[PDB]
């Protein structure tokens, strides 16, 4: 079989959105801090046994352009919400994306998972139980990730791909 | 100008001469912003813009550039210290040719800057305009032509001299 997923990767600034994203598509951590106005990727996985492409937008951490942030969400199919474990404004910025999704995608059922990054420092500031309860109250996953080590990378995007397809089965 | 400084910057497309690019400075109305920009294009203090990349350039919006900290578009620094207060608000982004600062949030100047190709109307109120293009928006014309949709340039655009004029 073959399908084809837009996923829109979102959340605050610098908190490891794109270095998740170029781990997946490219196989390397980068390390400078490149900022993204909009980036774009595709990759042909294969999860669970069901082929795919993954047509991924790459986001950038703005609060500015909501507005044009909304075309975005509206052709997105499913969303990685990412924080960064050492970041606390970043996790309390959580729940402003998901209001934004579940607005422009009309539903209060919408495909996504949330992503703890930046698993490997040792400054964290964001508690896992924390995450797990935010993630329980929203009924979505929640994964914790490093883009520097690759620890949970592929588990984020198939899982936000799981969840677009238990979506579609309702 | 009788009371504003006027600089230059000599652009290089992949270290070939492009053309020059004047500014006058606002400094009647924003005076540490312009001293700042005008200290940095002469490079009196020991570091400045010469030799630093305009590293986002989005067509029909605006060329961005001054990280000659971190060379990588996350640095610059300013005259007073790493960062300064935004100082006014007064001039707005009217249209081309308006050279304004870059930040992260309030009070974040360093020295990043942006040269509007258009209005941007939305930064009203947020960045702080400080000069305009006097001389060269052919120039600038020139360089919006090699940015692209996400502001990656496909030649490096760079301040090969620049410095006061008389
Ligand atoms: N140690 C560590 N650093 C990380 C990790 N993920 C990203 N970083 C670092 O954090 C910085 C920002 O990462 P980046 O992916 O550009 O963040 P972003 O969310 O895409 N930022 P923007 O919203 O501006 O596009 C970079 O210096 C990058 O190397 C991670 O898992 N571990
Ligand atoms: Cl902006
Ligand atoms: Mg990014």
């Amino acid at each position: 079989s073959m399908t084809e997923y837009k996923l829109v990767v979102v959340g605050a600034d610098g908190v490891g959105k794109s270095a998740l994203t170029i781990q997946l598509i490219q196989n390397h951590f980068v390390d400078e801090y490149d900022p993204t106005i909009e980036d774009s990727y595709r990759k042909q996985v294969v999860i669970d046994g069901e082929t795919c492409l993954l047509d991924i937008l790459d986001t950038a951490g703005q609060e500015e352009y909501s507005a044009m942030r909304d075309q975005y969400m509206r052709t997105g199919e499913g969303f990685l919400c990412v924080f960064a474990i050492n970041n606390t404004k970043s996790f309390e910025d959580i729940h402003h994306y998901r209001e934004q999704i579940k607005r422009v995608k009309d539903s209060e059922d919408v495909p996504m998972v949330l992503v703890g990054n930046k698993c490997d420092l040792p400054s964290r500031t964001v508690d896992t139980k924390q995450a797990q309860d935010l993630a329980r109250s929203y009924g979505i996953p929640f994964i914790e990730t490093s883009a520097k080590t690759r620890q949970g990378v592929d588990d984020a995007f198939y899982t936000l791909v799981r969840e677009i397809r238990k979506h579609k089965e309702k | 100008s009788m009371v504003n400084p006027t600089v230059f910057f000599d652009i290089a497309v992949d270290g070939e001469p492009l053309g020059r690019v004047s500014f006058e400075l606002f400094a009647d109305k924003v005076p540490k912003t312009a001293e700042n920009f005008r200290a940095l294009s002469t490079g009196e203090k020991g570091f400045g813009y010469k030799g630093s990349c305009f590293h986002r350039i989005i067509p029909g919006f605006m060329c961005q550039g001054g990280d000659f900290t971190r060379h990588n578009g996350t640095g610059g620094k300013s005259i007073y210290g790493e960062k300064f207060e935004d100082e006014n608000f007064i001039l707005k982004h009217t249209g081309p040719g308006i050279l304004s600062m870059a930040n992260a949030g309030p009070n974040t100047n360093g020295s990043q800057f942006f040269i509007c190709t258009a209005k941007t109307e939305w930064l009203d109120g947020k960045h702080v305009v400080f000069g305009k293009v006097k001389e060269g928006m052919n120039i600038v014309e020139a360089m919006e032509r090699f940015g692209s949709r996400n502001g990656k340039t496909s030649k490096k655009i760079t301040i090969a001299d620049c410095g006061q004029l008389e």
